[PDB]
């Protein structure tokens, strides 16, 4: 039998009987109004539940009902534009059905809806007889405009198939695809079921390769990211997170969007849940909404503690599940902090011993077993495709300790990061990364990407990044030799440094012409840049040994006209503009500024 | 002689708790023995026995407990401990951290089978080792020269180039071939990739043994990971007569995974968390190297470690220190500076350099002009650290020779890039253009007899 009874209750433990062959970290249910739990002992015939919701008025001698599953996700057509908790629940639809403001202990909504008839078209080519293997695509749901829901076969499963259904609307109760293996059937539905903590299997893992673009200037030049990468941000008030998710989410290279909340303030919480619906991007010449292709995992800091734990497993496994289709996914983590503490609330309630800062031993083994899941992939099963799962996770050090154990452990794992900071969002700068402390480690991998598209930009790279350094250099000294007493190559480097910080690395995303900033553009930008700081060194350096020496007062005296241009170019519109016309104006700044230069020469 | 006898199997599990299944009316336990568990599902894992007493055995199981179950979940006991298949088939090979093959070759037909937990070596029976490698690695060979059979670990932080170090030293270690055993606890398929790629690129891959644990794969699996190593080694070494250099990769993972699996059994905690029997622990991995009696082999060790928050008092390069004969330091401050090796000698040691060093064995000077370089960069470091707080102008010339040393040392001994294969005599030779600086006489630990033979030049 499926049942047990409760023997004994204490907080959120029970204790249940007759769980005769019940296994490790399976679910349960408890209780009259079927309480979710745990298996984490096992001792004869008995069990111990961790129980998640409020054990108050569980009675001896109630039954207890085995799941025969581990914690896991409903994974099938209905996931875009669905609002989940950190195990599922579909909060949009408990609101709905409920018809109240809260969640009821023991509510039992299922995550997809069996309600909803979907539109299905088969493979064409599969027929009766045909042999098939773990990831194969049999059939495709036209789930919205821009998502084709593609129907793909479980892994650990194959055969050959006895069935297979004919085009039309089916419920995801309907069975679409029956096959046979050594004489032994499996029948299936549009919905498969996989364990959060089990990552999904592929044919190869692959090194990460194409940038992941967000459409700013700084990041997709100074501190690129690739499809398949790893990133952290500092998660604090004041330095502007929202930047990064609404890049992210509207201009960048992703196909999907997955979203996660691990345990934030009530309030926070709503802002995203308020704004992300009102976000729109535009596809083929036509305004579309962000959640035709995202997904948001949300939890307060008062939904159940394993929910606030299992909450970047169950993301992360809705995401390999987008990246098995060929698609390429980006997941976001709001604060993985607010995880690492429900890790420590859980192994507390568990009497695990204390290691460091009071987080379980393990803390730095979940960390790097979740980050590892990210990855450019060739997928399992017969159609030929590749995806990716990008992962960006926000991290809270305590007033910006990072010697903190979670920090540490995950600075040490990522390979990007993009230090978002207070005191340039104070100055009104935007976006308010520090180009200082921010960093990215995939130069190396992007290498032969840029090499073959864009070519210049490697170079110009460089010499930016020495701009920005040697600004920093001379930041003391300045004070001591009053400016005036400057060489004029070092003047040169603090005022084409004033250029690059003012008119390269600011981008206001309010205004029409710089909401996106194309990579064409940013290389355009950064190329003249570079080109009139190096023409402006030759022209001192022509000069300087012994003539009536050029200065960079010269120089502003005779170019004002063309430094003015420079801190114009930011103004060119994408829109209204095109790829060819900003090229031309670009080049033509370049055309005159020589001409302006051989007239000092 | 072989078991003969049948294996029982059972489906007597009484309890499940952590990583710990508790099996009752068992026939006769053996202690540290092998048990392999069929799950509900057909799903095949391996665990071993951490207790016994009575009727009653505990299993540890490496693969996790997780869906194991008191009722269809069936246990085979082996009747023996762990023991490994080796083979001299073992070079070009690709394990996994329990010692499955990853390259879809065969499994190997074994020459012998190994108890995986070694056998202490009788002190009798060693042979100092005084032979130094030449890694052609200045900071290394020139103030921490090693020798053939010594235990060096690489003292590093995240994000630090210790696999390039280690890479660049598998390239270019030779006498004034090894063969390569190689263990990787808790990598990411990044770092994964790097090595396995550098031993292909260099060609030497048909005399390589590769064991992957990554960061993915089960972690009880770390704690036997250098075991097979080692055992692999010590077949090749003391009985193919083999020359062996051993990477351990990450023993701050092995170390993170020796915590887990201690804290789960409630052993007395050590500093930090660490089971009490840590040092003990390690002791069993880094003695496991050397020469011995009447035969040719040896074994080299480097381990490679992450100190977590640099911090060099971390239970980890702590206890790691106690044990092994010196350690290489890699230095974010050096890294952040853009050298290449980052290895700053002032916290480093080897201490078979002393006698592996010399007239005969190098060259007359060595020993000299070793000592001689320690102590003027700690003179330089201890300026350095004057002026940040009294500005350049109360420097006195003495000062200023000291801080001159300091910016060339690190510019010409320490500085090299990654293919650049120095011998001990270029090492020697830029050690005493650095010396020349000073004065003779202001190089005081150095005697008169060497000043005036080899200073002139």
């Amino acid at each position: 039998s499926t049942f047990g009874y409760v023997h004994g209750v204490s907080g959120p433990v029970v204790t249940a009987c007759d769980m005769a062959g019940a296994a490790m970290y399976e679910l349960v249910r408890v209780g009259h109004s079927e309480l979710v739990g745990e298996i984490i002992r096992l001792e004869g015939d008995m069990a111990t539940i961790q129980v998640y919701e409020e054990t108050s008025g569980v009675s001896v001698g109630d039954p207890v009902l085995r799941t025969g599953k581990p914690l896991s996700v409903e994974l099938g057509p209905g996931i875009m534009g669905a609002i989940f908790d950190g195990i599922q629940r579909p909060l949009s639809d408990i609101s709905s059905q409920t018809q109240s403001i809260y969640i009821p202990r023991g509510v039992n909504v299922s995550a997809l809806s069996r309600d909803i008839k979907w539109e299905f078209i088969p493979s064409k080519n599969l027929r009766v007889g045909s042999h098939i293997t773990g990831g194969d695509i049999y059939g495709i749901v036209n789930e919205n405009s821009l998502i084709k829901h593609k129907i793909m076969l479980p892994p650990r499963s194959r055969g050959s198939v006895t069935y297979i259904a004919p085009p039309g609307n089916y419920d995801a109760s309907d069975v679409v695809l029956e096959l046979e293996f050594e004489g032994v059937k499996e029948k299936l539905s549009m919905v498969q079921v996989w364990p959060v903590r089990q990552v999904r299997p592929v044919t190869e893992k692959l090194p990460a390769n194409h940038p992941l673009l967000t459409g700013q200037r700084v990041l997709d030049a100074l501190f690129p990211c690739v499809q398949g990468g790893t990133t952290a941000i500092p998660g604090a008030f004041g330095c502007g997170k929202t930047v990064i998710s609404q890049s992210l989410s509207k201009y960048s290279n992703s196909d999907v969007i997955i979203y996660v909340g691990c345990g934030e303030r009530g309030n926070e919480m709503s802002e995203v849940l308020r704004d992300f619906p009102e976000l729109t991007m535009e596809v083929d010449g036509k305004v579309e909404s962000i959640m035709k292709r995202t997904a948001l995992v949300a939890n307060t800091s008062n939904m159940p503690v394993a929910a606030r734990e299992a909450s970047i497993y169950t993301g992360i496994t809705l995401s390999e599940y987008f990246r098995d289709m060929g698609y390429h996914v980006s997941m976001m983590a709001d604060s993985t902090s607010r995880w690492a503490e429900a890790l420590r609330e859980i192994s507390g309630r568990l009497a695990e011993m204390p290691a460091d800062s009071g987080y379980p031993a393990y803390l730095g083994a979940r960390l790097a077993s979740f980050y590892e899941r990210a990855g450019r992939v060739k997928c399992l099963g017969n159609p030929e495709r590749e995806g990716s799962v990008s992962i960006v996770g926000a991290v809270s050090p305590p007033g910006g300790d990072f010697s903190d154990p979670v920090t540490s452990a995950t600075l040490g794992i990522v390979q990007v990061f993009w230090g978002l900071d207070k005191k340039l969002a104070q100055r009104k700068h935007f976006p308010s990364v520090n180009w200082l402390i921010s960093y990215s480690k995939y130069m190396r991998a992007l290498d032969e990407y840029y090499d073959k598209h864009f070519t210049e930009f490697v170079p110009l790279r460089t010499k930016a990044k020495e701009i920005l350094q040697e600004e920093e250099d001379l930041a003391e000294i300045v004070q001591l030799v009053g400016k005036a007493s400057l060489a004029e190559t070092d003047k040169i480097t603090l005022e084409v440094a004033k250029l690059i910080k003012d008119d390269f690395l600011q981008q206001n995303g309010y205004t029409p012409y710089d909401r996106f900033c194309p990579f064409y553009k940013t290389v355009g930008m950064l190329s003249n840049m570079i080109s009139f700081y190096d023409m402006a060194r030759r022209a001192v350096e022509t000069t300087a040994q012994s003539d009536n020496k050029i200065t960079w007062s010269i120089i502003r005296e005779h170019m004002g006209e063309i430094l003015y241009k420079l801190s114009s170019m930011k103004f060119k519109d994408p829109v209204k503009d095109g790829e060819a016309k900003i090229k031309a104006d670009y080049a033509q700044l370049l055309e005159d500024m020589q001409n302006a230069f051989r007239s000092l020469e | 002689n072989y078991l003969s006898q049948p294996r029982l199997t059972y489906k007597t599990v009484s309890g499940v708790n952590g990583p710990l299944v508790i099996l009752d009316h068992v026939k006769f336990p053996r202690y540290a023995e092998i048990v392999h568990l069929t799950l509900p599902d057909g799903t095949k894992r391996s665990g071993q026995v951490l207790e016994v007493s009575g009727s009653k055995a505990v299993v540890q199981v490496f693969e996790g407990t997780s869906g194991i179950d008191a009722k269809k979940t069936s246990c085979e006991f082996t009747g023996d401990i762990l023991r490994t298949p080796v083979s001299e088939d073992m070079l070009g090979r690709v394990f996994n951290g329990s010692g499955k093959p990853i390259d879809r070759g065969p499994v190997v037909l074994a020459e012998d089978f190994l108890d995986i937990m070694g056998q202490p070596i009788n002190p009798q029976c060693r042979i100092y080792p005084e032979e130094m490698i030449q890694t052609g690695i200045s900071a290394i060979d020139g103030m921490n020269s090693i020798a053939r059979g010594q235990k060096i670990p690489i003292f590093s932080a995240a994000g630090l180039p210790h696999n390039e170090i280690a890479a660049q030293i598998c390239r270019q270690a030779g006498l004034v071939n090894f063969a390569i055993v190689f263990a990787a606890m808790g990598v990411n398929m990044e770092t994964a990739r790097f090595f396995k790629s550098d031993f292909e690129e260099n060609g030497s891959m048909d005399n390589v043994c590769l064991f992957l644990n990554l960061a993915n794969d089960p972690t009880i699996e770390r704690i036997i990971t250098p075991r097979l190593a080692l055992t692999t080694a010590e077949f090749l070494a003391y009985q193919c007569e083999k020359h062996v250099l051993v990477i351990l990769t990450d023993m701050s993972s092995y170390a993170e995974a020796l915590r887990e699996v201690s804290a789960a059994r409630e052993e007395v905690p050590g500093r930090r968390g660490f089971p009490g029997y840590m040092y003990t622990d390690l002791a069993t991995i880094y003695e496991r190297a050397g020469r011995v009696e009447g035969r040719n082999g040896s074994i080299t060790q480097i381990p490679i470690l992450t100190m977590p928050n640099d911090d060099i008092t971390h239970p980890i390069p702590d206890l790691t220190g106690y044990i092994t004969e010196g350690q290489i330091y890699v230095d974010r401050q050096l890294h952040n500076r853009q050298i290449y090796p980052p290895i700053n000698v002032l916290p480093s040691l080897s201490r078979l350099m002393k006698s592996a060093i010399g007239e005969g064995m190098t060259r007359k000077d060595h020993a000299d002009v070793s000592n001689q370089l320690y102590a003027c960069y700690a003179i330089g470091k201890d300026v350095q650290a004057m002026k940040a707080v009294v500005g350049e102008e109360a420097l006195t010339s003495d000062d200023l020779l000291y801080l001159e040393f300091l910016q060339k040392f690190e510019k010409n001994f320490i500085t090299q890039g990654p293919y650049e294969n120095r011998t001990v005599y270029e090492t020697l030779d830029i050690g005493w253009q650095l010396l020349r600086i000073f004065p003779k006489e202001m190089l005081k630990r150095i005697p008169q007899s060497t000043l005036s033979e080899f200073y002139p030049r």
